[PDB]
């Protein structure tokens, strides 16, 4: 347990790959509200799994809706370039229909949020009650 | 106690004056501070070229030599080489050469025609003393740094005997919908303006003059009934890259009307008319206002002390 959560510490992208790091990140962007960030990042993770077209066009379409458009209501902190090159993108999907704003995001919570987390009350108790 | 806001359009300066509260009034950057952004120096000096050299398209602007093209293409390449913290000699020639070509300075020189972060040159026109293998961010490096925020954090520190709870918040229009959670019993608001974003555009809106969106913005804040009594305090920010641009480019990119000198005290000036004009309640309201330079220490701490002497005249 120890191991495990210092091992986020480790990057950004270990945290990620361990699901109870995944759950801890999630509670604390909670207290931060900014949760829309991870929710969309694993959106599109799950996204890139999709099998079929019609199911791959619609959940595109969900993503989009609930994350990307302007009138989202967890629209994610993502410039206008980057926006309008996922909607361009929506007109016929593919499986890297989100990959540069997956990417924006995936730097803002890198950059700004995870630095905060890994200082964090939540964290810190995590590490000193694991084990 | 004091519950003070940090407001504002995106890079307005907010987490700035963050950075300053830590160095004056918390603990300050140590040096492993210091070197945790050094990725972000990087970051930030690699994005910002290759910004340039992706608008010269946009822009229909050549290299002012054949052999840049190649180095371009090298740095497309390069730029995850950075990003564990070494810029490789390499990396740092390619850039060098780039940022020295007169093509890419022709580009630099408009850039407010797309987006670049303000903190560009100042870590350019330094590349030889930040790509050096020991290289160990400066505090003003730190407070230079170009990390955009989301969400809502607070801080505290104590200063004059005072407990300050400090939320900050980010800027874009995607995050304003949030800022109602920390709207209640709110003592102060450090409202934060760009002077020097008269002449841009908005990251998230290329058809929105950036001013004209604080402005808006600050008219929400001044005349929202939840801050009636919560003392308004206005940093006209960026003073200095102000000083530096309205020598070359007019305000009236913003103000068609405005028939001043574009000078730093004129131009100056009548912005800061133009927002304490949208206070509709000037017989009820006062609007603190300074000028400053949010990387600047000394300057910071004379401001936040007189911006602190009101909170406690206003709290008696
Ligand atoms: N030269 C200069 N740079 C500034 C000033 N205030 C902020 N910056 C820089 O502008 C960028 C955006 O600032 P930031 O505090 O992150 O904006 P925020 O989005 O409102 O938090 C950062 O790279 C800062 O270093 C200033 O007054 N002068
Ligand atoms: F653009 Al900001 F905090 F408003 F990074
Ligand atoms: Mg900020």
């Amino acid at each position: 347990s120890t191991e495990e959560a210092t091992r986020w510490a480790d990057s950004f992208d270990v945290l990620l790959s361990h699901k109870y790091g995944v759950a801890a990140f999630r509670a604390f962007l909670k207290t931060e509200f900014s949760e829309e960030n991870l929710e969309f990042w694993l959106a599109c993770e799950e996204f890139k799994k999709t099998r079929s077209t019609a199911k791959l066009v619609s959940k595109a379409h969900r993503i989009f809706e609930e994350f990307v458009d302007v009138q989202a209501p967890r629209e994610v902190n993502i410039d206008f370039q980057t926006r309008e090159a996922t909607r361009k993108n929506l007109q016929e999907p593919s499986l890297t229909c989100f990959d540069q704003a997956q990417g924006k995001v995936h730097s803002l919570m890198e950059k700004d949020s995870y630095p905060r987390f890994l200082r964090s009350k939540m964290y810190l108790d995590l590490l000193s009650q694991s084990q | 106690e004091v519950k003070l806001l940090l407001l504002g359009a995106g890079e307005s300066g907010k987490s700035t004056i963050v950075k300053q509260m830590k160095i004056i009034h918390e603990d300050g950057y140590s040096e492993d501070e210091c070197k945790q952004y050094k990725v972000v120096v990087y970051s930030n000096t690699i994005q910002s070229i290759i910004a340039i050299i992706r608008a010269m398209g946009r822009l229909k602007i050549d290299f002012g030599e054949a052999a840049r093209a190649d180095d371009a293409r090298q740095l497309f390449v390069l730029a995850g080489s950075a990003e564990e913290g070494v810029m490789t000699p390499e990396l740092a020639g390619v850039i060098k050469r780039l940022w020295r070509d007169g093509g890419v300075q022709a580009c630099f020189s408009r850039s407010r025609e797309y987006q670049l972060n303000d903190s560009a040159s100042y870590y350019l026109n330094d590349l030889d003393r930040i790509s050096q293998s020991n290289y160990i961010p400066t505090q003003q490096d730190v407070l230079r740094t170009r990390v955009k925020t989301t969400g809502i954090v607070e801080t505290h520190f104590t200063f004059k005997d005072l407990y300050f709870k400090m939320f900050d918040v980010g800027g874009q229009r995607s995050e304003r919908k949030k800022w109602i959670h920390c709207f209640e019993g709110v003592t102060a608001i450090i409202f934060c303006v760009a002077l020097s974003d008269y002449d841009l555009v908005l990251a998230e809106d290329e058809e929105m003059n950036r001013m004209h969106e604080s402005m808006k913005l600050f008219d929400s804040i001044c005349n929202n009934k939840w801050f009636t009594e919560t003392s308004i305090i206005l940093f006209l920010n960026k003073k200095d890259l102000f000083e530096e641009k309205i020598k070359r480019s007019p305000l009236t990119i913003c103000y068609p009307e405005y028939t001043g000198s574009n000078t730093y005290e004129e131009a100056a000036a009548y912005i800061q008319c133009q927002f304490e004009d949208l206070n509709r309640r000037k017989d009820t309201k006062e609007i603190y206002t300074h000028f400053t330079c949010a990387t600047d220490t000394k300057n910071v701490q004379f401001v936040f002390d007189a911006v602190t002497d009101v909170i406690i005249k206003n709290n008696l």
